[PDB]
């Protein structure tokens, strides 16, 4: 006799413990794991860290507010600088890799709230200038979250990015970002979410530094709402494992 | 030479026709095929995923997230509506923007049930009795509760679960209906109701709001595939 | 076969089908049955044109351009994409992966221009359509010596014919076509943003091989895409906005959608 | 090294085909695939989810 | 492509041409600037222009790159 | 697993779910059935008109308030006006039928109070 | 087979089969050899043209329209139906429901208009026909993106070939089509009577793909439908008098038949 | 997959068939369906009436 | 290529002739047929019901 | 007549196109082959043999 | 299909796969695992588009030339050889031996020529191609008794047909046709070098059966060869040079390569 | 007297040939042969070289 | 299809225009009345004209009711 609501996920040598979790949304149906002989195509062996390189990395928190637009983190830049999953794309040319992303929210019952949390593959943006493209600065965070705006952003002969909420920086419906595997953290009921996502590529492997495979966007469908007296301060954690990483193409490091 | 006559349709270009053309590169050596995630074979186990309505469309509403939010909050009375909009799955606009919108304005017909899933967002403290309608055409759309509850409905009374689903069947006296407005295939009228007040304690937020998600059944199915009224163009893009 | 409604009767149980948890991600599968009455129908629908060959084969105009016999433009030149048109563009994008063969359809025609040359008799014309693969020399004339076709494809073709028409299989370095690139050519991260090598196709050249006559005529050829032998991967979200751009996703905010007057009103404002 | 196959035809016949070239990618376009498999976007959760039972407990 | 093919320089002034090659193109290469300078098979600021940069040291100055089949234009003001 | 709590009543194209229910009382142990051949007396054929008049009707709703008494409502006469019951009533000389009774209340755990719900047979007062 | 002559001789008895009651609603089966003594005829003639089929699957001219190269009448538009015409219409009209396939057949013509214009020489014309279901997006001019049929079906034809054909199968909502529909589109009974959705089939637009030549031309095209794989129910009576709307009934008065001069007269007056 | 049918002859031969499309919208007419049942237009009363007996007695 | 000779009547438009032509709906599925009254497959079925003569047709 | 419909494509030229064609030499005797050494089925025999590489490709 | 890579560890031996001699005129056979340890990588590779056949089988212009309907060029005559065009010659010399059969297409065309003569209406025209072989007699004028075509294979074509096409087989005296000749064909040694009889295919003459109109026309005819069912011996290096000569090997002295800036410098100068 | 043969397909279907000239010029290219042998140009030498032993000892 | 397209009206006087629109119409809306008033993209009894009455409040007076590809008229004579 037990809880569906408790569940634990231990990697390498770190563990996640949730009282109040809906379930886990398991990628397309399919568990990360390593490339077989029969897909590969480059010739030498690869290398796999295994517990050095899968285990939970834990990022900033940022601050829900009652006006706070959403926030997005590019998974190969959110670890790019984080340990031997760092150092290990920083030595390599080609890179393989799926995740497990935690994310985390916890408040009182009399805060209500509902976020969205999805992992949308190949999240390509667009600039505000319509001539220009995004600049890397402004499209990657590596150690920071990257903020949405709720006003459409001007068009002066910059390199900025349409970070508009309701058209999710890529120009569509974002009502409609539910193909993409997801999970709702409502207040009242929830607490955390969790999904584990596979490689997704169009090729077998790929480098890991000009090429983002994955992009974790939070939004808030419902605002954050308290009566005078609760906590006003509520942070958002977001916590991400590597999972069956393997490395190709052994050189000197650096990126160029 | 084998005698042979030529019947009329002979060297014309039918933009929907199947035949076999030499190949431009003979014996091409393709890429072998890799093992990808989400794989689609048809446009229905699209339209069979959940997508947020933007129910409250009014106004400036649409350049923002208070689209998607339906405003509830606590009444010196009850049985007053929430919402209600025709059940035009393609045409109107609370649903023509939806995934299951979009991949029908691509087809003049379409057929079968739909789920509507309204899920609570207020405090857990806040407690609440809805009234979710559906009236098939031939009257006009209910204008009290009593005229709505004689169709059909569910109530969704509000607790652990926070989800609720209201399917709306078949009912209609053709197989198919035009996605385009037409009075002949008219398809109902979806409203929401106050069943019970809601009632929050001291130092919870009285004011609440409710998220709505529309889905394709089982049993849906489209046809006759056409251009979109949705992109258009004046020069080539570049 | 689509399913068929299964017949039903009433209930008093503590089953809840209609209640659920839409945080978990999961789409609930009731069927109409689960809360009402419900007779038995069986269901002869077919889902035979939602298929995602069905959905995609069908020519589609994506280009184009003109010539003329004489003058500055004898042949004209266009670099092979999809992305200039707007409707193949957009039933493509529904996904993120894509894999093809190509059936290519010209539809070339001709048109006399206003002059005060007097005495035209003018012979019939034949075309001559080249495809160059990304790397190959291109014509820098109408008379260059690479219009003579030595490995390069060419297609002849005689005005009052039917159109041309020829198969191109699927030419990718990469296992699968790429519709949408999050990231650079450069390591760096430097340069333009959201362009790969992945989906490159090559040129099509196009020229008059005889002038014809001794007045100014000028050439149209159009070119019609046909997808065949489809695969695609991970749905993607329909474009809500106006392409703007060829290369890029760049576009200008849009509401979510269209307005009405309240949130009770039954008709579109 | 003729196909027969059935035609599309309504509810409540064959056809011939032969190939001509060599290349397979100058065959006719598959018009009756009609495999579905909608529970990969759907209903992707690690543990199934039964209709009658709450969905958290 | 040219990078970021509309930008303003407000102030000796760079102004920045740096382009990049399809492998579709290969016909010959030719630069030119408006508003001054023609590069044919105000001064260019690199000895390697041909692999990719057009730069030049000096209202709106136009910098066009053209190598069949590929055609690529960048708009500054200069202020 | 599921929660006692938890229950669906389904009865024509109607359908109550609540979260929190004690359970359902059942008469005097008796489901409401239709009448036998053994116990009629009136010979004509009946009229049975199912989905269209067994089914869920929703009435007024009372503001319980701190001071309130009470209420009562005769089953016959409170569905007398109601759609193809009121209408198969008034057509009729001879009718027969149970009932399900479902009352609702719900407020937030600091508001207190307890109600009585009784189904009296011939409460003549 | 029809049926053959069965031989009788004389009868004398109490069997009467030329007397019946036409009250009933019965046709009476009496042969001829019922009231005559009659050989015995073998009857080897067939009923094989009365079947629905070969009564109805013949190609008929519907409609047609005209569209020129230059000036204001660019294109044409014609919204699908059979009742524009007399003669199909009132052979269909003998049932109130059918179900059928349809082929389609177009034939474009061209000729050259006056005017003062000098050395036309023409190029050859190609016209695009295109379909759009109802719903789609149509052509506001001649050059409109809508064109691109991405997803409508087109037809390209060029003068001198042979003409355009295409097969349409059963598109109707309802199991069968409407031939008369006694009711209105409105719940209320307001609006116009006789009308509803059953039969809808979308609309046709035609132009030409190049102008040809210098000088003005202009082109009609001509729709013919030929019904295939028939199926029909409920006979009726045939239309009596002139048709004068195509949407509706509406009809003049007109004599039950033609006048003779008396009762006995054998010749036609 | 051909069919050999006969022709429609005089009183007192064969033909070949194959399909080349997949709709069967596609095929050619059916001319020869000579099936025939009047008895619902004609004689459509609840009793029989035999001929030589009288309609009404 | 097979080695062909066209005969007298190519490209034709002869409007009593029964060919196959190519769908421009491809793989459209149709309203399944249901059962209706008083179904027809030869216009004799037709003729042999009675009606009335106007045999008494002179002037008004 | 066999009747026949003519589809997009024909009586055009495409240059890698794979069709018989009738021979203008009906029934000549070709010479008989003899054996030469070096004969060569696949480009890729030829390009898995070594040549010498110019390094130093500077100036003259 | 090509080799896939095996598996290899680490290795500590006397075995010596990366050290050889080559001056003993042998490629090394080593496969990476030899150096390094590899992956196990099943190689689903083809080879396909790199034989002698594919590579080789394509139609390709060797010669084009005019002719007119009036004036002094009546009638076009040339030599059949591939070595008047760059392309094919270069392909062709890859190998010092060949055989093969021919497939010969032909790309006829005509232009209306600038005259002040007036009332200018023109009728088809129909062209000869005729084929003499090497010994025959030759046309001395367009009206020459030899274009009687008794023996010599002909071929008439009519303007807005297909292009004509025919296949010729291996005609060579020798076994095996020859792209090179060290020799020459006196036994002394004077003459002519690089040049004997093995390869001479006979000439091609060209003309207009009838002249058609009152006004000048001149056309071009475009001769395409393509090689079929090849055999090839002998390797040969390619050709650095450009070409000079169509009848000898002769050139210009060029550089082994393109110059870079250094012996480190990773770009092209 | 018709000859079936398989298509070039890609990794991880048949067509139909008649001939029907007399001359076997007139026939279509051989595109299928995939026949190799590198040792003549390569490894050209009297002596086998086995990759492990040293060229020269 | 308009409803009546064929009415006199005898006696302020209102002229009925209402109209019901086919699905194949898809084109813009335009409607004008003629003796005078024109709506594109005397007054107009109903502000929402575009649901389908194109009425107004005041010879022959015509309404024109036209989206592509459906035209429709109707004549009233006003006494």
């Amino acid at each position: 006799g037990y809880s569906d609501r408790a569940r634990s996920i231990t990697l390498g040598n770190s563990t996640i413990t949730t009282q109040e979790c809906a379930n886990v949304v398991v990628g397309y149906g399919v568990w990360p794991d390593y490339l077989k002989d029969s897909e590969a195509t480059a010739e030498d062996q690869p290398t796999q860290p295994d517990v050095a390189t899968c285990r939970f990395y834990t990022l900033d928190s940022v601050q829900w507010q009652k006006t706070s637009p959403g926030w997005w983190w590019k998974l190969p830049d959110a670890l790019s600088n984080l340990g031997l999953f760092g150092q290990n794309m920083q030595y390599h040319y080609l890179g393989r890799t799926g995740y497990t992303v935690h994310v985390q929210c916890n408040a009182s019952k009399f805060h209500q709230g509902c976020l969205l949390v999805v992992c949308v593959p190949e999240a390509e943006m667009g600039c505000a200038t319509l001539d220009n493209t995004p600049s890397s600065a402004e499209l990657l965070g590596g150690d920071s979250a990257k903020e949405f705006a709720d006003k459409p952003v001007a068009s002066g002969s910059n390199k900025l990015v349409q970070r508009v909420v309701y058209n999710a920086g890529m120009g569509v419906g974002v009502g409609n970002l539910t193909i993409f595997p997801h999970q709702w953290i409502n207040l009242r009921t929830n607490n955390s979410a969790t999904i584990v996502m596979p490689y997704t590529n169009s090729v077998p492997m790929d480098n890991m530094f000009r090429h983002n495979n994955v992009t974790l966007m939070v939004i808030p469908f419902v605002p954050l709402d308290y009566c005078p007296g609760s906590t006003t301060y509520v942070p958002i954690t977001v916590t991400i494992a590597p999972m069956c990483a393997e490395y190709n193409g052994l050189r000197l490091a650096g990126h160029q | 030479g084998l005698p042979t006559m030529n019947t009329p349709g002979s060297c014309q270009f039918l933009t929907s026709d199947d035949f076999q053309s030499p190949s431009a590169m003979p014996q091409y050596d393709v890429t072998p095929e890799m093992r990808i995630p989400g794989e689609v074979k048809n446009l229905m186990e699209i339209a069979e995923v959940d997508s947020v309505v933007p129910v409250q469309n009014v106004g400036e509403k649409v350049n923002s997230m208070e689209a998607y939010q339906i405003p509830v909050r606590s009444n010196e009375g009850s049985g007053t509506q929430v919402f209600g909009f025709p059940l035009q799955p393609g045409y109107s606009s609370v649903f023509s923007r939806t995934l299951l919108g979009e991949i029908l304005n691509y087809y003049t017909h379409w057929s079968g049930s739909i789920k509507l899933t309204f899920m609570f967002c207020g405090s857990a403290m806040a407690t609440g009795k809805f009234l979710l309608a559906y009236s098939p055409p031939g009257a006009g759309a209910p204008t009290k509760r009593v005229d709505a509850m004689l169709g059909t409905h569910v109530v969704w009374d509000v607790g652990l679960q926070s989800s609720c689903v209201l399917c709306i069947p078949w009912i209609s006296q053709t197989h198919y209906r035009y996605v385009t407005s037409d009075e002949y295939t008219a398809g109902g009228f979806i409203t929401c109701w106050y069943q019970t007040n809601i009632v929050v304690p001291a130092d919870a937020q009285s004011s609440c709001y409710i998220m709505c998600f529309v889905s394709a059944c089982n049993d849906f199915s489209v046809r006759l595939l056409k251009d979109t009224p949705f992109i258009s163009q004046q020069n080539f893009f570049q | 076969r689509v399913a068929d409604t299964v017949g039903t009767g009433p209930t008093n149980s503590e089953a809840i089908p209609a209640l659920t948890a839409a945080e978990t991600g999961h789409t609930s599968q009731v069927v109409p049955g689960d809360t009402m009455q419900t007779r038995h129908v069986k269901n002869y629908h077919s889902r035979s044109e939602s298929t995602i060959e069905n959905f995609l084969c069908r020519s589609a105009c994506v280009y184009f351009t003109e010539y003329e016999n004489s003058g500055a433009k004898r042949y004209a030149e266009w670099v092979l994409t999809p992305r200039q048109a707007a409707q193949l563009r957009r039933k493509l994008e529904f996904f993120t992966y894509v894999r093809f063969d190509l059936e290519l359809t010209f539809v070339i025609t001709s048109t006399q221009q206003p002059s005060t040359t007097q005495n035209q008799d003018a012979q019939i014309l034949t075309h001559q359509i080249m495809y160059v693969p990304p790397g190959g020399p291109v014509p820098d004339k109408v008379d260059s010596y690479v219009w003579q076709t030595s490995t390069n494809p060419s297609v002849f073709w005689t005005e009052g014919n039917a159109p041309p028409r020829m198969s191109i299989p699927f030419l990718s370095i990469g296992n699968a076509y790429s519709n949408f690139y999050d990231g650079w050519s450069e390591f760096s991260r430097n340069g333009v943003y959201g362009i790969n090598t992945l989906n490159n196709m090559g040129t099509l050249y196009a020229r008059h091989v005889n002038a014809g006559s001794t007045g100014p005529i000028k050439s149209t050829i159009r070119i019609y895409f046909k997808p065949k032998h489809v695969k695609a991967w991970i749905p993607r979200p329909p474009r809500l906005c106006q392409y703007e751009k060829a290369k890029n996703v760049n576009f200008q905010p849009s509401g979510v959608t269209t307005t009405r007057q309240s949130i009770t009103t039954m008709t579109n404002t | 090294g003729a196909q027969v196959s059935t035609q599309k035809t309504g509810a409540h016949i064959h056809y011939t085909n032969i190939n001509y070239y060599k290349d397979a990618a100058s065959n006719s376009a598959n018009r009756q695939d009609f495999t579905q498999d909608p529970g990969k976007f759907t209903e992707p959760v690690k543990d199934i989810m039964i209709k009658s039972l709450p969905a958290l407990n | 492509s040219i990078t970021t093919p509309e930008e303003m320089i407000e102030k000796t002034a760079y102004l920045p041409c740096k382009f990049t090659l399809s492998p579709e193109d290969q016909g010959p290469l030719d630069i030119e600037w408006l508003i001054i300078i023609l590069y044919s098979g105000v001064h260019f600021t690199s000895n390697d222009l041909k692999s990719g940069d057009a730069s030049i040291n000096v209202g709106t100055y136009q910098c066009k790159v053209k190598k069949a089949p590929g055609v690529a234009n960048k708009k500054i003001h200069l202020v």
